[PDB]
């Protein structure tokens, strides 16, 4: 029972929720549900990603729909439209640098209340953080990211939800599928128990709730 | 020509069996000219160890893609993994040496390379962790900025981090941040020292054997 | 028989398709009394969710064992993976229920299980982060040690974790800590509410439901 | 090249080393670079490990033979012998929570200054430590554990050095792999270069240094 139709994203995506959603430049983005919480324009979305890919293709196009309050990434030079609504001032930018975004992510996903990084350190990423030296060397104190959903995309379940991704388009993928509370994953084929080996699964079913198509 | 005097330039620097990762742009030319005689490793930081050369036709995979989306090839004994690891092979010291393009450079070895206040904001994307993390930094960038220096006393440009980066590489010359200054290590051919001396506003160390490349 | 009477009792609290870690000794038990209508997974904390009942002789693999080195099977769509996943299992509340042995539980939840000074110098293992980190913490223990009250005012042996444990079941009663002390919500067959009241230490809060069971 | 004789461990190993040493009691275990180590009484070592396993086997064997000055471990109560020699102070113990130790040597292995976590909060543990409060929560601070060598064992590798491990044997192996100035990885098979495939590797050859029969 963890895979539904799409139209189910309805009941699952509420107005304002706060998502995380995979991807690399839509690389290994969930162009299906993207195209759903378009469809039933669910908006004011804090979206939570590496970027916002480009203005036709994946998290790009809820930015062009205006479906986002806000987005938490660290790229946004493809989308010329996400750089005009930031400076409009309709769009609240965060820019995280990748690394602190896998790693602040991660422990949301795996229970730490915040990791230290040098990353950032004596730039503009300084602002607003905790400082912290550790025998000499500052590191910024960078705090767990949650959400409410987390939409991702792989590229097989078998029948109990567990999941395998492809080349790059792993990315972000498993380690938002750890962090928010609830998780739908769009994939592209679903294979029998047994297909996927203790030993390949990255993503174990006990953590996948939803699957579509 | 002055992208290529950089790409070969640069490619000199790299020995055999590092893992190299080549930020977008200028940087990428440098796995053109690689000596046939040398083999590193590609780390493209959307999660590949062993990026190739980009498909022919009819070979592109739509899941294999370089840190600008564009189609690549994987070499026999890539590993690909999640955004996690990815950044802890760069922030953790694993990757041997970075090549990054340039908004500036100063005279503490900084670099600022991310955004121009008012013009760019495209988001620091990985730059602030691989400069930040990899053993090398080598910078590749024009010399000036439509004749503006580059090379200059304090960066004026928003910071991408306040590590000293361990190579500059123009079109004019090589330069070397260390202890005491930038250290003016080769000059290029086609060039002249009192003509790069002049397109630098920082304060450059000249060494005792200069050389002549790039 | 006394072991028993607590693990089917806590057996019956499992649900369907709830990921379910067993720590070692007593609550293992529990493994013997799930519904057989109710379906679980299992995680190690060596790292494996879809944990299996020891392998007929002839079918070890040694690559393949409990959190106490013993072999044990794989299920159908079985995971592995390093120690660090598996505590994000555990820390970042994926794990729906523990179940764990106790050496104390004291009135404001408290359990204390790994050490006890001058004896027991085990180390804590995962038992922390297990306490800690479960959705769900179920004490699976005898009532008394020799007769002393285990259940007490407060621990005096070190605690595990600061966590509010959910459940703590012995041979005589089930116990559920609560915002205000220790709820007594049911008692065994073949004793009386005297006796338990009589070797709890521990101020008990007897509720209005209180049934008999287990 | 990567793969060198076994004998070349008394080389590579010195008197005073720290160690990382992967295995859980004993699954997992480079017990070949152990016995190499044994044969050679390299000895006043610091071993970090998730247990010391038994008398018998594994890490215990280098406790048995009193070739550790330290050990820093979450468990150590399947080896008598580690016990005796903590209480009569030949052998220093640190005990860590096994979580923690897993994401205190991933911090160094990743580059983190580190990393907070819940547990141990309010117990010995907690003791030593700096304390973090976000969002009211209360966290320890926990730092990264770097070592000279780390000893891991692996299923197979191929000619480039990539790694996949099996099963419950993968336990420490592929986070001390990181940690280590140089890693020595004892594996069962080598194997061809294309029999790994990009998605099942967990460990890049780029980071393992040598690698034994
Ligand atoms: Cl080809
Ligand atoms: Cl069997
Ligand atoms: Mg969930």
């Amino acid at each position: 029972m963890k895979v539904v139709d799409i139209s189910k994203i309805n009941e699952l995506v509420k107005e304002g929720a706060t998502l995380m959603i995979g991807g690399f430049l839509g690389v290994g983005t969930p162009e299906n549900i993207i195209d759903e919480i378009i469809r039933h324009n669910i908006s004011n979305l804090t979206v939570i990603a590496n970027d916002t890919a480009f203005e036709d293709r994946g998290i790009g196009k809820l930015v062009k729909n205006k479906l986002c309050k806000k987005v938490i990434v660290s790229h946004i030079g493809t989308n010329p439209e996400t750089q005009r609504q930031m400076i409009e001032g309709t769009l609240e930018v965060e820019l995280v640098p990748q690394g602190t975004l896998a790693e602040r992510i991660r422990a949301a996903g795996v229970g730490l209340g915040g990791i230290l990084t040098p990353t950032g350190v004596g730039t503009v990423v300084e602002k607003d953080k905790k400082v912290i030296e550790v025998e000499g060397k500052k590191y910024l104190l960078e705090l767990p990211i949650h959400a409410d959903v987390a939409l991702i995309k792989a590229k097989k379940a078998d029948y109990l939800g567990n999941l395998v991704y492809n080349l790059t388009a792993e990315n972000f993928n498993p380690i938002m599928a750890l962090a928010a509370k609830t998780v739908i994953a769009e994939v592209e084929e679903i294979v029998p128990t047994g297909t996927l080996s203790p030993n390949e699964i990255k993503t174990p079913g006990i953590i996948v709730d939803y699957i579509v198509t | 020509n002055p992208k290529e005097k950089i790409a070969i330039r640069v490619a000199q620097e790299l020995k055999k069996g590092q893992l190299v990762n080549l930020g977008i742009g200028l940087p990428t030319l440098v796995a053109n000219y690689i000596p046939k005689d040398i083999h590193v490793f590609f780390q493209s930081s959307n999660g590949i160890i062993g990026m190739g050369p980009a498909p022919k036709e009819g070979y592109e995979n739509s899941d294999l893609t370089n840190a600008g989306a564009s189609y690549i090839t994987a070499l026999p004994g890539a590993m690909t993994f999640d955004s996690a690891f990815s950044f802890g092979i760069i922030r953790g010291g694993h990757l041997d040496v970075t090549v990054l393009g340039g908004l500036q450079v100063d005279e503490e070895g900084h670099l600022a390379n991310w955004m121009i206040p008012g013009k760019m904001i495209p988001g620091m994307g990985g730059a602030m962790d691989l400069v930040t993390g990899a053993k090398k930094v080598i910078v590749a960038m024009t010399h000036t900025a439509k004749g503006t220096p580059k090379i200059v006393k304090k960066c004026t440009l928003p910071l991408t981090s306040i590590r000293k980066v361990d190579l500059i590489v123009t079109e004019l010359a090589v330069i070397e941040p260390t202890d005491e200054g930038l250290l003016l290590k080769e000059i290029s051919k086609e060039t002249t020292l009192d003509e790069v001396l002049k397109l630098t506003e920082a304060k450059l160390i000249i060494a005792d054997d200069l050389k002549i490349f790039a």
